[PDB]
């Protein structure tokens, strides 16, 4: 029993203004640790019917630790706003990475390949989530160069082994095959999105591409997936059973899940265990100074200054154990 | 580089 207020943080720079809300660098008073803070209005939730990602992502973050999950250190919230008080990931986005480098070497990719294996792997088998979002946007780095997942409010819950969901939703470059045939699907859309993120890291582009969705869309449904003459056949093994277009085919389609692509040969000497511990080596750090340089977040936001109703969401509250 | 997108629910 921790409760919290605006009052016991200091606000430090804009990290992103979101669709909802903003993200903001704090610091906590009594501790001297920094977060990003997550401040939504309630009056905005309401009118654009985010109640329901607002607390799926609040039930997510409170049920879930892996050291490639974005922790929740507290929620609160104000008459006025809802808060989120998370591991702040000082690294930005991949998404900030790809644009500058254009690709990632496959030793690059292979590294935060196998750091989201382990958190697909906990969520599925562990917690019983499909997280349904993958996108560079979504994968940050934190100061040593380690993969931290953030955006957990268009998860769904309770999904066990075959289970299967209906609703449309995601980001459309990332949406598998079975989810625009809009039939139910299964936990494997997760293991597309990983091809797709894995591909853009390895070939400098989507795999299907078209401004318009719904041509994309044909794409993503019709198009037979190439490569880069340069690409390494277990690179390319990999990538084209993460992209296999009937689920019931896909690389981790099957009921052994995550430890299909643990298996494979691209991961070959890989230790998962290790990766948990994050024994292995960073490819990449981030030249972060110290924790309120933000030179790996965009230019529109750091720049902004604004330095420091609705309903009342039952039990919303909440504070991690130490 | 592409544009950066946002997810939906529907
Ligand atoms: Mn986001
Ligand atoms: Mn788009």
């Amino acid at each position: 029993k921790h409760r919290v207020t605006m009052n016991e943080f200091e606000y430090l720079k804009l990290l992103g203004k979101g669709t909802f809300g903003k993200v903001i660098l704090v610091k906590e008073k009594a501790t001297g640790r920094y977060y990003a803070m997550k401040i939504l209005k309630k009056e905005v939730i309401v009118a654009k019917d985010e109640v329901a990602h607002t607390l799926t992502e609040n039930r997510v973050l409170q049920n879930s630790r892996h050291p490639f999950l974005t922790a929740l250190k507290y929620s609160f919230q104000t008459h006025d706003r809802l808060c989120f008080v998370m591991e702040y990931a000082n690294g930005g986005e991949l998404f900030f990475h790809l644009s500058r480098e254009r690709v990632f070497s496959e030793d690059r990719a292979r590294f935060y390949g196998a750091e989201i294996v382990s958190a697909l792997d906990y969520l599925h088998s562990e917690k019983n989530v499909v997280y349904r979002d993958l996108k560079l946007e979504n994968l940050m780095l934190d100061k040593d160069g380690h993969i931290k997942i953030t955006d957990f409010g268009l998860c769904k819950e309770g999904i066990k082994d075959g289970a299967t969901m209906k609703t449309f939703c995601g980001t459309p470059e990332y949406l598998a095959p079975e989810v625009l045939e809009d039939n139910d699907y299964g936990r494997a859309v997760d293991w597309w999105g990983l091809g797709v993120v894995m591909y853009e890291m390895m070939c400098g582009r989507l795999p299907f591409y078209n401004q318009d969705h719904e041509k994309l869309f044909e794409l993503i449904l019709m198009e037979e997936i190439r490569f880069p003459r340069t690409l390494g056949p277990e690179a390319k093994s990999l990538l084209s059973g993460l992209l296999k277009k009937d689920p019931k085919q896909r690389l981790g389609g099957g009921s052994e899940d995550a430890k299909e692509i643990m298996q494979h040969r691209f991961f070959a000497g890989i230790v998962w265990q290790h990766v948990y511990e994050k024994k292995l080596s960073p490819p990449f750090k981030p030249q972060v100074t110290s924790e309120t340089d933000t030179r790996y977040f965009d230019e529109e936001f750091t720049a902004q200054m604004i330095t420091i109703r609705r309903p009342h969401f039952p039990q919303f509250s909440y504070s991690a154990s130490g | 580089g592409r544009p950066r997108t946002t997810x939906f629910a529907e």
